[PDB]
């Protein structure tokens, strides 16, 4: 029943690296398809296998690699990582002939970064900005913004969380983060969202308010020297109290 | 499961004339299961050229498959039609009438 | 044209 | 190219149908699907159709026309969570490749009964040298702009929702980082309307 | 008329000489049009009638594909089978399998139908309603069960009230030549003396389409069963169909014995006596 699984949902590799992406499929389904998306060309079909120990080549097969050793795994090979292959990529499953529902189900994706030199790595800088006195003179309303800023990739979460427990109800973060520098292929990159509550919410210093940023890197593993601190998978957080005017 | 002994029908497609041209068709229907062997003979001696249709079936589930040649008939010349399936006990050969 | 759909037995 | 749809992006207000047309070539098709797609997330199903004629489930109604080779998807009484983009899908068999469409891009733009549209400056609670502009409470006819020299950066438009007094606003926001740069001129790339409010 | 298009499919399994025979035939009523036989060269579905050829390439391709997949779960089915019934792996077994719809002369859908066997009694068959299924004995139960979950309703009927109406119409425009003539059945009587007290009255029909056609004896009003042997039948070859029937007479009385002939290419039905 638990459907499409796929792990991980975030990785960065370098130049030259080698990663399997994980697939697997609860359903009994004959018929398990690799995609990639790419913002020019929609969906594209790498791999697929119609069924167990099958397998055979899509529209864009090349640099990838597919084995379906049992009919619930699909795992998709990149040897070689190379930067076109920065994409956001989707396991999907459908029944065959094994009979079902004929519908194709895609999994959760991963999104991947290919980067030429690993020094490109940063992780988020976190601000949070205090509502003006004015917004709250003119409309008895509290903005909130939150910038995460300067990071590589974008690979970030934003979650806003009010005294201690999690907020989605006055919330508005960017769909995608946007490109700080858009003419080079290092560009890091910078992402806003909006809390708002009332005055009278707002105004009690009570209230904490704290932006929170998960942004995937490297891992604790990786080879790292350069005297900036190594850029691994972290959370950073920025935070604001309610002002007593 | 069910065995069905072949109908065998010898005949020619259009009414037969002695030095036209025409075909001479063996029509085996009725049968189960789907192996059968079907030759056409010209006087004892088998004919090598015999096409025949794709393996289908009727409403009772019976196969059905027609073996056909072209031919030149004349007065002498005797054809017949060679069936063999698991229902008979031995090779099967229904001479072809030509009022028939 | 044939059918597109078919389940095992 | 296999399948044909909508290009986009279609900008409908809350309430009202949207309604997504999409076109197929294989005269053999036979199964017919629409997916959602919520920026960031993975295709979800939404719509199977496999003959002529409508089908609804919910606030979706899918059409097919086979004869013509289009299948559509009216979505009545759009939800703000309607946003998205929708991949018509084509497939002839259980053997053959599902054909996908480009998507169409669908946003939902918010009832605002009565918008105040204003620019205000916010500082921050720390130490992070830059400054923010907060564009916002403004009309769903209004666009945000971004060029500019490379210094200053706008966000695109998006939505909030106060879910206690049933208010919803749009906002967009600008900073620079070393900066000589104000809030009354940080929106002077888009058009703006006439009684935006600049406060103090 | 009404018209049909029948596809028929016939899985024989060879233990210990491999994969199943596979052979799948397409009609528009009594003419043949597509072909697939899994012993043939090609490995695709085959033209077999002139007004099919200008069906495209993808038309091809998508026919061979879904044939392909045919074959495939036909091979899995007698191995479900052999299962089924716990029948050994060293006998061969054979699995038949017929679908398509009936249109009336408006050319709107009319009746639909699956059928399926195996070794040549009824296996399991869907009713007329479209939505459930008759099966033989206890192991198709499990092929009924398993065949009734929830959203085969929808798929079934798809095709059969839908694509198989919509694509037997676009045929039948594309071979009209072909599919849309009658052609009239041309009557002939020959006698024989079989026992030099007896005769044998035999009555004829050749060069008819479509095959159904009705012959019966009949002596000066009241009819006849019990003399009465029909042939098969039987294709000529050409596309046209042949068939006879005969009766024993108490000869001297081939003046009091009408043959009769019924035919849907007839405009009145035929009535031969024996001059």
């Amino acid at each position: 029943n638990a459907g499409v699984t796929q792990t991980p949902k975030f990785q960065v590799l370098k130049t030259g690296q080698s990663m399997t992406l994980q697939c697997a499929q609860d359903m009994n389904h004959e018929y398990m398809s690799w995609y990639r998306q790419d913002p020019g060309m929609g969906l594209r079909l790498i791999h697929y296998s119609v069924g167990a120990g099958i397998t055979d080549q899509g529209e864009v097969p090349n640099g990838y690699n597919v084995s379906r050793s049992t009919t619930e795994d699909f795992p998709l090979r990149l040897l070689s990582a190379a930067p076109s292959q920065t994409s956001v990529y989707f396991c999907a499953s459908r029944p065959g002939l094994a009979g079902g529902r004929p519908e194709q189900y895609f999994g959760p994706g991963t999104r991947l970064t290919v980067t030429e030199d690993l020094k490109n790595v940063f992780p988020p800088e976190v601000a949070v900005f205090e509502p003006s006195e004015a917004e709250i003179s003119h409309t008895q309303k509290a903005t909130l913004v939150c910038l995460a800023t300067g990071f590589y990739p974008d690979h970030v979460e934003l979650s806003w969380w009010v005294n201690g427990k999690e907020v989605h109800s006055g919330v508005s973060t960017d769909p995608q983060p946007l490109k700080e520098q858009p003419a080079l292929n290092d560009s890091r990159y910078a992402l806003s969202s909006r809390l708002r509550v009332s005055a009278t919410f707002w105004q009690d210093p009570r209230n904490h308010f704290r932006c929170q940023v998960q942004f995937y890197g490297l891992s604790e593993n990786d080879e790292w020297t350069q005297d900036r601190a190594k850029p691994v998978t972290q959370i950073v957080s920025a935070e604001a109290w309610g002002r007593a005017d | 499961m069910i065995q069905r002994t072949p109908k065998i029908q010898v005949y020619s497609r259009h009414p037969a004339e002695n030095g036209k041209s025409n075909f001479l068709n063996c029509y085996v229907s009725g049968f189960h299961p789907s192996d059968i062997e079907v030759d056409l003979l010209k006087n004892g001696e088998r004919i090598e050229k015999v096409e025949h249709s794709d393996l289908s079936f009727s409403k009772d589930w019976s196969f059905y498959l027609l073996y056909y040649t072209e031919f030149t008939p004349t007065e002498k010349d005797e054809y017949a039609c060679r069936v063999n399936h698991v229902t008979l006990s031995q090779p099967k050969i229904v001479k072809w009438d030509r009022d028939m | 044209m044939l059918w597109g759909y078919l389940q095992y037995v | 190219k296999e399948v044909e749809q909508n290009s986009g992006p279609l900008s409908v207000p809350e309430g009202a149908i949207a309604s997504l047309n999409c076109t197929y070539s294989d005269r053999g098709s036979q199964s017919f699907f629409w997916y959602r797609q919520y920026s960031g997330k993975s295709p979800e199903l939404i719509m199977s159709i496999y003959s002529n004629g409508d089908k609804e489930d919910g606030r979706f109604t899918a059409q097919l026309n086979k004869a013509s080779q289009y299948v559509s998807l009216l979505i009545r009484d759009s939800q703000p969570s309607d946003s998205a983009t929708y991949l018509c899908a084509v497939t002839t068999d259980s053997w053959g490749k599902l054909q996908f469409g480009a998507g169409t891009q669908v946003v939902v733009t918010p009832d605002i009964q009565n918008p105040d549209p204003a620019v205000y400056q916010l500082r921050d609670s720390k130490s992070s040298d830059k400054s923010v502009c907060l564009f916002t409470d403004f009309d769903s006819q209004t666009n945000v702009s971004q060029s500019k020299d490379s210094d200053v950066y706008i966000t695109d438009k998006t939505v909030l929702d106060m879910r206690s007094m049933d208010f919803k606003s749009n906002s967009a926001v600008a900073w620079s980082n070393k900066s000589d740069f104000a809030c009354a001129n940080a929106f002077n790339n888009s058009i703006i309307p006439e009684d935006t409010f600049f406060p103090s | 008329g009404s018209h049909s298009m029948r596809y028929f499919f016939t899985s024989v399994s060879r233990p210990g000489r491999g994969e199943p025979r596979f052979i799948a035939v397409g009609y528009v009523d009594d003419t043949q049009f597509v072909r697939f036989d899994s012993d043939a060269a090609s490995q695709r579905m085959e033209p077999r009638a002139p007004w099919i050829e200008q069906e495209g390439p993808e038309y091809w391709d998508g026919e061979t594909r879904k044939v392909k997949a045919h074959s495939q779960t036909h091979r899995v089915d007698l191995g479900t089978l052999r299962g089924y019934y716990n029948q050994s792996e060293a006998g061969s077994h054979t699995v038949q399998r017929m679908y398509g719809c009936d249109v009336g002369s408006d050319w709107r859908f009319l009746r639909g139908y699956h059928q399926y066997a195996y070794d040549g009694k009824d296996y399991i068959a869907l009713k007329e309603d479209l939505r459930s299924w008759t099966a033989a004995d206890m192991a198709a139960q499990t092929t009924k069960h398993k065949w009734e979950a929830a959203h085969v309703a929808e798929q079934l009927r798809a095709y059969l009230e839908g694509t198989c109406v919509e694509w037997l119409r676009r045929y039948l425009e594309n071979g009209k030549e072909t599919l849309q003539r009658t052609d009239a059945p041309k009557t002939h009587m020959t006698h024989h003396a079989v026992s030099d007290h007896e005769a044998t009255l035999r009555c004829w029909a050749l060069s008819f389409y479509p095959a159904e056609i009705t012959l019966t004896w009949q002596r000066d009003g009241e009819d006849q069963t019990q003399d009465t042997e029909l042939v098969e039948t039987r294709p000529a070859g050409d596309g046209t169909f042949q068939k006879w029937a005969a009766v024993v007479v108490p000869s001297g009385q081939e003046q009091r014995y009408t043959c009769h002939v019924q035919h849907e290419g007839l405009p009145k039905p035929l009535t031969l006596r024996w001059e």
